RNA sequence: GUCAAGUGAAGAAGCGCAUACGGUGGAUGCCUUGGCAGUCAGAGGCGAUGAAAGACGUGGUAGCCUGCGAAAAGCUUCGGGGAGUCGGCAAACAGACUUUGAUCCGGAGAUCUCUGAAUGGGGGAACCCACCUAGGAUAACCUAGGUAUCUUGUACUGAAUCCAUAGGUGCAAGAGGCGAACCAGGGGAACUGAAACAUCUAAGUACCCUGAGGAAAAGAAAUCAACCGAGAUUCCCUUAGUAGUGGCGAGCGAACGGGGAUUAGCCCUUAAGCUUCAUUGAUUUUAGCGGAACGCUCUGGAAAGUGCGGCCAUAGUGGGUGAUAGCCCCGUACGCGAAAGGAUCUUUGAAGUGAAAUCGAGUAGGACGGAGCACGAGAAACUUUGUCUGAACAUGGGGGGACCAUCCUCCAAGGCUAAAUACUACUGACUGACCGAUAGUGAACCAGUACCGUGAGGGAAAGGCGAAAAGAACCCCGGAGAGGGGAGUGAAAUAGAACCUGAAACCGUAUGCGUACAAGCAGUGGGAGCCUACUUGUUAGGUGACUGCGUACCUUUUGUAUAAUGGGUCAGCGACUUAUAUUCAGUGGCAAGCUUAACCGUAUAGGGUAGGCGUAGCGAAAGCGAGUCUUAAUAGGGCGUUU
RNA sequence: ACCCACUCCCGUUGAAAAGGUAGGGGAUGACUUGUGGAUCGGAGUGAAAGGCUAAUCAAGCUCGGAGAUAGCUGGUUCUCC
RNA sequence: GGGCUCAAACCACACACCGAAGCUGCGGGUGUCACGUAAGUGACGCGGUAGAGGAGCGUUCUGUAAGCCUGUGAAGGUGAGUUGAGAAGCUUGCUGGAGGUAUCAGAAGUGCGAAUGCUGACAUGAGUAACGACAAUGGGUGUGAAAAACACCCACGCCGAAAGACCAAGGGUUCCUGCGCAACGUUAAUCGACGCAGGGUUAGUCGGUUCCUAAGGCGAGGCUGAAAAGCGUAGUCGAUG
RNA sequence: AUGACGAAGUGGUUGAUGCCAUGCUUCCAAGAAAAGCUUCUAAGCUUCAGGUAACCAGGAACCGUACCCCAAACCGACACA
RNA sequence: UAAAAACACAGCACUCUGCAAACACGAAAGUGGACGUAUAGGGUGUGACGCCUGCCCGGUGCCGGAAGGUUAAUUGAUGGG
RNA sequence: UUGUCGGGUAAGUUCCGACCUGCACGAAUGGCGUAACGAUGGCGGCGCUGUCUCCACCCGAGACUCAGUGAAAUUGAAAUCGCUGUGAAGAUGCAGUGUAUCCGCGGCUAGACGGAAAGACCCCGUGAACCUUUACUGUAGCUUUGCACUGGACUUUGAG
């Protein structure tokens, strides 16, 4: 805190409680008694230990029936218009896509959808697998998940 | 009771103006710090 | 991240404050004064809870005594006239026929006379 | 009826409690004008062509801020732009400008007082006094330019002193000063720790000083290694809190080796580079342009909200608009855009430099005294040098941690060299399990201000009407006041300008009950009466006569009503955190294996298994090994082995 | 006059962070005084009291090391078992 | 303490009774064991500082949440009722006028009465002390909403080696005039060193500048010094002359 | 305030700490400097320039100036004994 | 909050100092001493004046001496590895 | 120790003179005297007096009352009596008892261990500062010698 290196009254005598910097955390405008620091949250979590919950969640979500496999899933053209009507056909909104390799189109077509993520297979995460009310899958990206988690 | 301030502004001048800050290396010093503080007044 | 104490705080020393009505001065108006009048209050009520069972056992013997010298026996001898004749009737009902049922208490007491001699 | 005795309401100067309504005050909530921290870029300097920082001026009207400079909220021009404009506090009237394209935005020019390195001389900064040249006025001057010092170079002159030299004069080029950090170097504390203290630590830290650059420094083995080899420098992770060092105290603390990021080497028989000026193309930056798609209905002051039905989306969680908007506005995705200037890459060319010339001698080595190497003299190698000395010449020399021999490895006393690395005062964008007016910058507000100080320096407080001023015409009291009462505006005025909400302390007015024979932590248990309200008395609320019991709280203590400590009260703030190592427990993953670090990675994935821990111990150790150590001992015994 | 400060009283939240009233000493001198200047922090200055160096002196003030250190004092905030 | 004496004292004996949060009764909660693979039963427990162990409430932010609630009224504020063992929760009247957040998780600037704590507000003392030289006032008139204090007049009193008039330093508009009185003035104020506006300072001779130097400063070169610098020559400033 | 006129306006004495006086006397502690000013020349200049005197003509720039100043306006936080 | 008997003082004495003085401030240059030169300058003590100022050189300091002992850096005989 | 004697007083731990038994004077940290001087210490006297016996009266300024303005320290909260006991050991608050209608104003200071300043005395802390010295360890300065700058020559000086 700026200032605060005078002590600001003599330690004896005055009849004010003892004081050695008006920035004492004690003080309105001192410093504060812990402050932060820019500091990292992050965990580590184990690999085997991360492929272990992506297993849970992948066959919690076949017991649950919120796993929607497809042969294929691509949008010829990146309209929004389309990917909505390609959904709707397979009664889903609030959906997470899951592709082996994310398609350019599909990309575009997905990007200002409310309820609707495309990710490819690396970037599906524990938390988007389980925020969506469905996940859509592709056969090759069930494959691919195979061959990382078994 | 005589007190500590007897003004005479040429002695004040001549012992914290401008040009006697700007003689020595300390007192450019001064006016530095006090540049860079952003004091409206820098000399007295 | 930061929070502020202001919501909470006033609705401690509210309740604190509100359990002080009635009381004197600073006592239901200053909250650390107040604080202490409710501590000390309450540790009053607790042990008034006990001294109301004596007080009250002591107020019925006052009555028994009473009602029991107007029939020609003290107190102690009309309880032990009670045990000798398995009467098992208690001192507070016994303190409110002293003095409401008068009939009925004459008759308790003289059933505890012939049981003595 | 008289007397007597007994009993006895009501009558409160004031006070208490409750309730209602106010006042004061400015908490809380909600909000944001401002901050805080990152991420990605940019730019990494400005200055004698006068900087940073200022003073004084500059406007129709006073001041201050902003801009600008006697050409003074501005002039010229080139682009953008298309209807308003004459900056803000902070408006009111004036006078104007503008589709003959103004205001505004961007590039380039012009002007640019005075002070400040300040530089003609002087000086108490913003002032005083000059000189020289050229021109033009005749009076008492005017215009333009020049006039500092030092360094380098050059020309002319030039003493003591003959030649010279020192010196002097002119000219040309350059420098000086400022800036938060980063870099290299010179000088260099103490508190503190060691539970005292001197060696040691703090620490080559703080600070002072110098120099340079966008980076700097270093850098191409007289280097490690170990008989195998590696192959400049710099940075990150390990090795490892290990070896070692240390009043062997407190502490300090490697390297080898390994994994990575970057990668580059060139010359002294003169190069790679770098700088400048051309020059060929690429981008990029400094203004901008277009940019989709919504209606009815209900409540309402107002619709974006309700209900119903649509449409756009490469644009859907942006900001506003009278409450919550993809489709109302500004935007956003996306696609275009430069007359002119800046910058970065490049293709050639030109000089300049690197440049020390020509392979390193007062050098290597040595003695003394220091410093550094993790290494404090230690058995002390190596580097460096204040004093003093002092080689050899590849058939030579340096190092391999005393030292010697053998072996290996390198070639010092000459140079230049990018990248990976450090930092952010500054500019832009984006972001936040950051703050939200006692917080966050000291500073949300005309804050480094007011104010305090001789001075260096210290250093505040202070945000919110409403959607919109619609900011209350008019009437009345009042001093042609202050302040109010109406009227009116508004959805709301107890939103009325000290204006959102409007807490507490604290101060009042009204009502109810209690209170003037009564002794103390002021309550609590019992409890009459009165009052109020309905549920009309086994009720609710207020008060509470009288009475039992009863010496606050915190702290500190053997022990506190203590006449021990602390607190006038309220409101706000105010104290076990964080990082890195680690042990134990719980709960998970995997399991004789487990796990990665740096780093890479269209990046929480995946890779990376160098390393760490475990699977074997014993011994000081060589070593041996389910054993080992001690010992003459295969004996005893120690530790270990049956998980 | 001016410089000084011996006594008493007052004043002591003062008219005043050292004064006032009444008395007192020096008053051509080692005098008093204005303006300007020099010397300062382990330093100055001192007819010497550890005096004075901006109401601060057995080592000024200001900022920094710095959140020195504090085996000491104080304080440490919701609930229940 | 009142009072007490064939006691209300003392000695002995006896039968009664009072007396605690002890024991029992009745209702409830909780701990640990055991039986229960259950709801629950059984037994024994349940004062407590330092301290250990266990289980929770609440606050701010993030996710759940482009959800849900909300102008038919959010947060906050202020009453009432009600629920739980507690931290607390819930419902509602009024105020308020735009935001809030279920649940379960995750993070903390997470809980205040004390620190002669910090900041602001407001009390008590108390309408108390004081109103700053004991040189001193009285009256009349005017103006004004209002006059002890303003202006004028008539008196009185005080200073007069100053309490008068100046120059310097220092200050800086305080000077004068018109309008004005909120605040400032230790009371009032029409008055003012106060507020708003306007005006006012005229030099050859006064004082500066300019000339000259004192102490002293700076100081080209120079000498000295790790650097920063120190000293000083030529010079150049510097009045108090 | 307004604009014309306006009488007397003379002797004596006393008399400074002011002036002569930066003098005079005396003493010891021995009492600024520089320039302006007068004069003399050197280098230079030699009909010149420059100097002197007279007359005529003209000029004298810039800054301060109000006001308080033993004080209510300065130093003392105050309209401060 | 101390004005004194404290400090100073004239006078006295001791001691240092031959001038580039001793001594002091300064890393140094330099400066003061002093534009002085032992009748001078510094330091120390005492404190007008009058009468005086006695004894002790063991300790410590200072001054003078240098036969002997001891004694630094340095040098490196000799021995042992 | 107020030594003893003498003087001064009615009475003199002070004073003056003296004695010498100097706890523990003493000769330039000077001894002993000393005119003059001193806001210097002690003692005595004259005068003078409200210093006092012993205070009285008077005059101004406060205090007091009214009108205007308007602080302060302190403060856990107060419904804030005596006495005797008790008690962290000296009680408005506890026990017992006595007294006592409610509320101001002028006064006074016995208490509220009254207010003010985290006692300064005392002790403690392996606290600080500054001062001293023949405490320790250092160090500026001063001084000794070697080597360097630093040379020629001649002479007294050991071994080759
Ligand atoms: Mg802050
Ligand atoms: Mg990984
Ligand atoms: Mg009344
Ligand atoms: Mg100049
Ligand atoms: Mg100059
Ligand atoms: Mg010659
Ligand atoms: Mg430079
Ligand atoms: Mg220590
Ligand atoms: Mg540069
Ligand atoms: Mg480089
Ligand atoms: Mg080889
Ligand atoms: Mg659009
Ligand atoms: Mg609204
Ligand atoms: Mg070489
Ligand atoms: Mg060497
Ligand atoms: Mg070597
Ligand atoms: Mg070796
Ligand atoms: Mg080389
Ligand atoms: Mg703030
Ligand atoms: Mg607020
Ligand atoms: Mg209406
Ligand atoms: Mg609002
Ligand atoms: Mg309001
Ligand atoms: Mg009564
Ligand atoms: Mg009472
Ligand atoms: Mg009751
Ligand atoms: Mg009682
Ligand atoms: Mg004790
Ligand atoms: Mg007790
Ligand atoms: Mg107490
Ligand atoms: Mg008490
Ligand atoms: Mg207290
Ligand atoms: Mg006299
Ligand atoms: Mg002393
Ligand atoms: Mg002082
Ligand atoms: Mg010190
Ligand atoms: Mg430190
Ligand atoms: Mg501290
Ligand atoms: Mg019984
Ligand atoms: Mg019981
Ligand atoms: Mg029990
Ligand atoms: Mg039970
Ligand atoms: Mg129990
Ligand atoms: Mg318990
Ligand atoms: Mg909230
Ligand atoms: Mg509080
Ligand atoms: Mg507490
Ligand atoms: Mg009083
Ligand atoms: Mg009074
Ligand atoms: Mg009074
Ligand atoms: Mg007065
Ligand atoms: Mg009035
Ligand atoms: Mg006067
Ligand atoms: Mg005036
Ligand atoms: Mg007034
Ligand atoms: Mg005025
Ligand atoms: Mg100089
Ligand atoms: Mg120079
Ligand atoms: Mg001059
Ligand atoms: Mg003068
Ligand atoms: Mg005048
Ligand atoms: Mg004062
Ligand atoms: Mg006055
Ligand atoms: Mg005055
Ligand atoms: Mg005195
Ligand atoms: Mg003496
Ligand atoms: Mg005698
Ligand atoms: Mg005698
Ligand atoms: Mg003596
Ligand atoms: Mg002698
Ligand atoms: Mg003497
Ligand atoms: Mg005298
Ligand atoms: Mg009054
Ligand atoms: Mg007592
Ligand atoms: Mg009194
Ligand atoms: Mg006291
Ligand atoms: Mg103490």
């Amino acid at each position: 805190v700026s200032g605060g290196g005078k002590k600001p009254w003599r330690q004896k005598g005055t009849g004010r409680a003892r004081a050695g910097t008006i920035r004492s955390p004690i003080w309105r405008g001192g410093g504060t008694t812990f402050a932060a620091k820019p500091r990292s949250h992050e965990q580590k979590l184990n690999k085997k230990m991360y492929r272990a919950a992506l297993r849970s969640i992948l066959a919690e979500l076949v017991r649950l029936d919120r796993l929607v496999v497809v042969a294929d899933f691509a949008v010829d053209a990146p309209k929004t218009k389309g990917l909505v009507a390609k959904l709707d056909t397979l009664g889903l909104k609030d959906v997470l896509i899951v592709t082996d390799g994310v398609d350019e189109n599909l990309y575009l077509a997905a990007r200002n959808l409310a309820h609707v993520d495309v990710r490819d297979v690396q970037g599906s995460d524990p938390v988007s697998l389980i925020a969506y009310d469905k996940v859509l899958v592709t056969v090759s990206a069930v494959k691919k998940f195979e061959e990382l988690l078994g | 009771m005589k007190r500590t301030f007897q003004p005479s502004t040429l002695k004040r001048a001549r012992v914290h103006g401008f040009r006697a800050r700007m003689a020595t290396k300390n007192g450019r010093q001064v006016l530095s710090r006090r540049r860079a503080k952003g004091r409206k007044r820098l000399t007295v | 991240a930061r929070v502020k104490r202001g919501v909470i705080a006033r609705r401690r020393h509210k309740k604190i404050l509100k359990l002080a009505k009635g009381y004197y001065g600073a006592r239901s108006r200053v909250f650390r004064v107040a604080k202490q009048a409710v501590i000390k209050a309450g540790q009053y009520a607790y042990r008034d809870r006990r001294q109301r069972k004596r007080q009250f056992r002591a107020l019925w013997i006052a009555r028994i005594n009473a009602g029991a010298r107007q029939n020609g026996l003290s107190y102690s001898r009309l309880i032990a006239g009670l045990k000798k004749a398995a009467i098992e009737i208690d001192r507070k009902v016994l303190a409110d026929l002293a003095v409401n049922e008068k009939a009925a208490f004459t008759a308790i007491v003289e059933k505890a006379k012939a049981s003595l001699a």
